[PDB]
């Protein structure tokens, strides 16, 4: 294979995530001890329509 | 001066540093591939060109 194949090197995303027929990438994320998911999902609503 | 310049792009993907000429065009079209063989007939300084690669 060295006779012929000259490998180099390139990026790649393995986890290639999609959603119906388009490409995606899923983000997690907890909510603050002592506080909750709605103050937090709506406060990644504030930051997620930037 | 219609001999006209042949350089390479070799196996390790850099090219060879001088180019050289091309000598002929043979008229022998072989049967099955269409073959116009040419020939560059080309400087060797440091013997980096090893007939058959």
């Amino acid at each position: 294979f060295s006779a012929f194949s000259s490998s180099r090197w390139e990026y790649g995303s393995p986890r290639l995530e999609r959603y119906n027929g388009l490409p995606s990438m899923e983000i997690l994320g907890q909510a603050a001890p002592g506080k909750s998911t709605g103050e937090a999902m709506e406060l990644m609503e504030q930051l997620a329509s930037k | 001066n219609g001999k006209a310049k042949v350089s390479l792009i070799t196996s390790d993907g850099i090219k060879f540093p001088q180019d050289g000429t091309l000598e002929f065009s043979d008229v022998t079209v072989d049967q099955t591939t269409g073959s116009i063989t040419l020939r560059a007939i080309f400087p060797n300084p440091d013997h980096t060109m090893m007939p058959g690669m």
